[PDB]
């Protein structure tokens, strides 16, 4: 109905980016605490922002996770892919795992200049990966926990479209902002 | 590196040497098919969103087509493939914008030219967001007036060629 | 990837859509502005320093401008926005030529040239050092000479065009 | 980021700003020179695997020409500038051709065309490999129809421009 | 002999590749089983598929060879390339190893779904390293061990020319697909 | 007064980089010996080339200063890219640290084919790192050690502008040639 130099109407597309399901993942926003990464359509990632706690312990105990083998390998490189994508991470105490049995539960503790914080790299690289919804690049919440566990499909897409683009923009930020723990990496 | 991925020749014969998005591919569940002038410009252009999900459906499709799929997924060829697919600079890009309250694209919608009388259209491109709303179409009305006139300006220089080279 | 930064638009309105550099962003301080035909070529060209100079020093502009400062660093932005800003294969390149002995950019000082009577110019081109000093401009006068001889191909073309246009 | 390797200056002086590929660098054991025109695509193609191989012939004659060449190898030389002399994409996209099915190149084999009467040739385009032979000539001559009629359109419009400067 | 358009006659060339010997790593392919990639013409790898192990250990000592210093770089930078660019590398016995006195030997265990193994990512970067020769791109062999061993030069590459183009392609591949096994990496 | 095809002038400019302080580091060169990056107008990192050592220990807390916490964090994102460039680094008792009470200090120890050694490639990094003006690249210079502190902003840049450039393009050189030191990184 709208008409430009009186010849050329204006028209659009939406493209359905659900159909992309079985060669990249999707990522797509429920509301603003809840998000979720599916892979295919049977099998996926729910992270959740949370002020109740899962994990009460302090350990990680990735190696026997690896030896173990129970895991699903492709929510594993998911994981593997976030945690080396944030900036400057440096308080390993922060971050905890169950892995038993196979699952995926891992739960950043937030609780604490507030820019050079674990909670900050946490939620900037929450924000790459899901791209759905302080000075600088600074992110701030009130949120004390972030949590991610494995889940079954659903349609959670309610906020937002299912979309592959963060993911794949994570893809390079591997290991880009790393520290050096030990002179012989 | 810079991406690679040749688009294979669309089903559509309306567009020879162009493409073709199904059904499956849009929200309006409809078919929209692009001519060789617009899918040209995706060889050579480093800025075309649309050109960057253009190459993802058709690696996509090929994938699903040549390689028996399963359930369980390959992440590793997503993984490899990433950037002889799409320009993660753009994605970059849009995140800066996003962070710096720019309106910025979401890859979901693309607004483009249609020459009713010749069915000709343009490259797609994408319809920003900002303050979680789509832009109202009087914000960018420029760019569109902007794509009338270079499709204006192309056109003619091809008809003054050919007119030379008769 | 490749570069994406859009530039700005130019402040001045002698080149409504090309870009000025100001008194302080330069030694000399004074306000130089370059032409809409020197800036487009930013847009598709991957080997020109001064348009990855001109991608850094915006994108400074637009963050003291957008985002709060403080003294305090925020590394991670540019850590970030490296690659969407330059290609760091001109860098890589520059010192390559520097270790193999071949005159390199060191990205301090650039040349161009300027028809006086109009005041178009084109766009600048790094002033290449070797053995710690600058080139003698009897050094590379054959480039400055094709640069001129691009300025005069490219305006009779684009003239010639005007002819077939009316 | 992107290549940016620039051609050395052919050292035949038939082809001023074209390359030239000496007897040791060919199974044939035979010298080819390549025009301007031809190597002129190098500079803004990215996909020409032959560019890509013609950078890294380059990249080595340069290096043992300046660099004290010994036995004992400097990995991390070729490590540093390999991203500056090749778009390893392309390689990604010739490997996922490869896996798919798909014939592919396997940079060993190239063909171009050869105007007699002038000696002016065109860039060289790798020969597909596939099921472990050469693809057969009969398989994919539309593709040397296409380089010929483009290279037939594009030699027009020069002639064209001449006649339009003069 | 072959005309086209009336005065065009179709030309063709190849390159000897093997005179980047000295700036660039070249590979070629003996056999079905067997691959090489060469480091000038005195020193190279050889990659061989086999049922017959060299290792009868669970010993890879890296940091003791680092310590000692006597392996040539060059070839120890191609390993680390090679296990580097390895996806989803979770077991870390299947890869045995032997450095004394600056030798080069590395062992890969690839005996065992058969798409989420070592064995499949193991061979996936051979395959790309040297170029010769399941569901997606998944591949399985009948061999249950891959060798790599330093190797004098001599004139190998009967199946397929020597190249530098597997090597430098599996450059960008280091680290993309690897996991995390700690919190501080 | 430079006249070109009797109608172009030819007129030059030069940046003041200078001006990016506050949003990316820049690198200026006082003499041979001493080069420095700068981060912002307060705080910067002095790298020195001496025969005077100071630390005579074997240590470096790297853990410890993480779980500390009282670093600066761009100087350590600096320090942690200027290492992780560092091609074929093997010999971790070369580098030494002290970072009680958030310093910052690390040294290099050059000390002794030659080109194969910690001293080439940490000099060559130094170089790129700065980039202020053997066979093949290689480096050699008569210094024992490179020192890295911390220090306050004085005009420092008698022999070279100060520049991002070097920084900058080694980012892209992080854990390009790193070894490997043990099969699960
Ligand atoms: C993450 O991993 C930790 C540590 O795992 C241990 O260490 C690693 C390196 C491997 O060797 C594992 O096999 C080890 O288990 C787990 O914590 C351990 O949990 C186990 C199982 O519950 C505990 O073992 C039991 O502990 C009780 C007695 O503990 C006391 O004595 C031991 C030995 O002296 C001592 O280490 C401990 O501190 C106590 O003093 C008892 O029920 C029983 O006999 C058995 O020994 C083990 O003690 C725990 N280790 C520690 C250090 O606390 C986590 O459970 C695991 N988490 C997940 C989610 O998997
Ligand atoms: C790879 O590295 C392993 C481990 O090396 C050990 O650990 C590293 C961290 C360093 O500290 C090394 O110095 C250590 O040796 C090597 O295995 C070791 O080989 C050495 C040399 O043959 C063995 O030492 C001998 O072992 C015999 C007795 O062993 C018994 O007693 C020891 C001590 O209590 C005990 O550790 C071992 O399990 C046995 O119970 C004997 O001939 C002699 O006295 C001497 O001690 C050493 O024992 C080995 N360690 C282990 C854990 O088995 C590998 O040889 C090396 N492989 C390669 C290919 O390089
Ligand atoms: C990029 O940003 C844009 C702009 O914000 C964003 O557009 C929004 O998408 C959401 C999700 O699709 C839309 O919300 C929908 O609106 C209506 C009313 O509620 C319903 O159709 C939807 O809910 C139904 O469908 C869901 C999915 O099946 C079910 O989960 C749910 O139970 C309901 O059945 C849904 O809420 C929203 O309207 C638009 N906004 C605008 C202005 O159009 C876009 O999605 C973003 N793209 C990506 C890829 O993130
Ligand atoms: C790209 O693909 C092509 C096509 O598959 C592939 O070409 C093959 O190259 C190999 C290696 O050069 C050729 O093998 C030769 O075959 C003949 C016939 O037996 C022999 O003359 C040759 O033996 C000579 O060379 C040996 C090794 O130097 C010596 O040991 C021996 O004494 C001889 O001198 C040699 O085996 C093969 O014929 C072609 N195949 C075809 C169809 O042309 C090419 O290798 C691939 N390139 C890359 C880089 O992978
Ligand atoms: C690119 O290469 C060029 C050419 O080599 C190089 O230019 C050189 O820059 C330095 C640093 O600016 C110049 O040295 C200056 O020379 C005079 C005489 O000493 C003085 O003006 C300067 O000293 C004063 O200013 C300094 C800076 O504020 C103070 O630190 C100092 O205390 C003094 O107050 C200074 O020494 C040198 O002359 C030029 N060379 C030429 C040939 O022009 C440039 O730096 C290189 N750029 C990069 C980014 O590497
Ligand atoms: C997430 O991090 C917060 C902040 O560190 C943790 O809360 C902290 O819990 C510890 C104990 O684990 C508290 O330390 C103790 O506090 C009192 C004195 O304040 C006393 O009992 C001991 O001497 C000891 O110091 C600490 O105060 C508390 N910090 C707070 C509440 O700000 C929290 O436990 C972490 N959550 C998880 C799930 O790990
Ligand atoms: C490995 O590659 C290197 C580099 O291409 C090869 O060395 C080069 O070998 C050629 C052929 O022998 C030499 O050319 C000859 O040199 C002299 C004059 O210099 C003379 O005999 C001939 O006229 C001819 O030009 C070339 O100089 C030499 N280059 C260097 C720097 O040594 C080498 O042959 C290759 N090795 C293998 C096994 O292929
Ligand atoms: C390469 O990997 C294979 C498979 O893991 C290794 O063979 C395995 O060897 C172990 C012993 O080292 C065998 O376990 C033992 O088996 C029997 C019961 O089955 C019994 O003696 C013990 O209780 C123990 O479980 C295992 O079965 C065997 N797996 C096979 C044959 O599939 C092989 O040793 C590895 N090669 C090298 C050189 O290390
Ligand atoms: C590091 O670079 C920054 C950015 O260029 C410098 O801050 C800027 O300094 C200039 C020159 O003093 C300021 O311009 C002046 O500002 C006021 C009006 O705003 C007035 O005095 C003048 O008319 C002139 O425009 C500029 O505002 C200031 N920018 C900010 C965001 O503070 C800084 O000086 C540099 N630091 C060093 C140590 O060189
Ligand atoms: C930087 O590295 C050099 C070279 O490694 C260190 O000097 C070395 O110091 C060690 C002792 O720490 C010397 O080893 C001892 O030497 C004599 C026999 O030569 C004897 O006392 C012992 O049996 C032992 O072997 C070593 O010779 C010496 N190397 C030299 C001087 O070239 C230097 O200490 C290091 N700097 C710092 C600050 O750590
Ligand atoms: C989740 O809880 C926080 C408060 O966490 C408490 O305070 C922390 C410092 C620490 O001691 C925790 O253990 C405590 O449970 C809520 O933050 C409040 O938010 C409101 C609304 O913005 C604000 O007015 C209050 O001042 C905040 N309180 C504090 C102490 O900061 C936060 O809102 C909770 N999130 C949700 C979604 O309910
Ligand atoms: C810094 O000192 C070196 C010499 O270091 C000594 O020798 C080493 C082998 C090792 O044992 C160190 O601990 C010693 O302190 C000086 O190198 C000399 O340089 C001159 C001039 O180039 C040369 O003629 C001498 O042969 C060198 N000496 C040696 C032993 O190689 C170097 O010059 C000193 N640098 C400065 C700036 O003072
Ligand atoms: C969205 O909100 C910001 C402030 O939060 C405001 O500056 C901006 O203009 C708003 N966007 C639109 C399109 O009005
Ligand atoms: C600098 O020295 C090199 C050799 O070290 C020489 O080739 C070059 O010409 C010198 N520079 C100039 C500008 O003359
Ligand atoms: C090679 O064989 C495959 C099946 O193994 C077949 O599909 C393919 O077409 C063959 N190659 C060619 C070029 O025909
Ligand atoms: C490959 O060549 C080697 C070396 O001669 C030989 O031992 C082996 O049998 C060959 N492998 C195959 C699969 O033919
Ligand atoms: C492997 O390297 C060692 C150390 O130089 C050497 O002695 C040995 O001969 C090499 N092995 C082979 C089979 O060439
Ligand atoms: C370099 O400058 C430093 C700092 O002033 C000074 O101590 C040193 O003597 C200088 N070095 C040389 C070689 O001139
Ligand atoms: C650095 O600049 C800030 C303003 O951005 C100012 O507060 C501060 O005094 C400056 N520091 C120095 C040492 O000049």
């Amino acid at each position: 109905t709208s008409l430009y130099k009186g010849v050329y109407e204006l028209q659009t597309l939406e493209l359905n980016m659900e159909t992309l399901n079985m060669t990249m993942p999707l990522s797509c926003t429920k509301n603003n605490s809840h998000h979720y990464i599916m892979v295919g359509n049977e099998t996926g990632l729910e992270l959740t922002l949370t002020n109740t706690s899962i994990i009460n312990h302090k350990f990680c105990n990735l190696s026997d996770a690896h030896k173990k083998n129970l895991y699903d390998h492709a929510l594993m490189s998911i994981i593997s892919t976030f945690h080396l994508s944030i900036p400057n991470f440096n308080q390993y105490e922060a971050m905890s795992c169950d892995f038993n049995g196979g699952k995926i539960s891992v739960q950043y503790n937030l609780s604490h200049n507030h820019c050079g914080t674990v909670a900050n790299g946490v939620l900037q690289t929450f924000m790459r990966m899901a791209w759905g919804g302080g000075n600088w690049d600074c992110i701030m919440t009130s949120y004390q926990y972030l949590i991610i566990q494995n889940t079954t499909w659903e349609d959670h897409c309610q906020f937002s479209r299912p979309s592959p683009i963060g993911y794949l923009g994570l893809l390079s930020q591997r290991t880009r902002d790393i520290y050096i723990s030990r002179r012989l990496l | 590196g810079t991406f690679t991925w040749t688009l294979s020749d669309s089903e559509g014969k309306d567009t020879p040497g162009g493409y073709c998005l199904t059904r499956w591919m849009l929200i309006e569940a409809e078919l929209k098919c692009f001519g060789n002038t617009a899918v040209a410009k995706c060889n050579e252009k480093h800025d075309e969103e649309f050109c960057d999900m253009l190459r993802l459906f058709d690696f996509n499709k090929q994938a699903i087509q040549r390689l028996k799929a399963e359930a369980q997924m390959s992440i590793q060829l997503i993984n490899k493939a990433v950037n002889a697919l799409i320009n993660d600079q753009l994605i970059m890009k849009n995140h800066l914008r996003d962070i710096m309250g720019i309106p910025y694209c979401n890859y979901s919608k693309y607004w483009y030219l249609n020459h009713t009388t010749t069915g000709r259209t343009s490259l797609p491109k994408c319809w920003l967001v900002s303050n979680g709303s789509y832009l109202n179409e009087t914000h960018f009305s420029d760019d569109i007036e902007q794509q009338a006139d270079n499709m204006i300006t192309e056109m003619l220089q091809k008809e003054y060629m050919e007119r030379q080279g008769k």
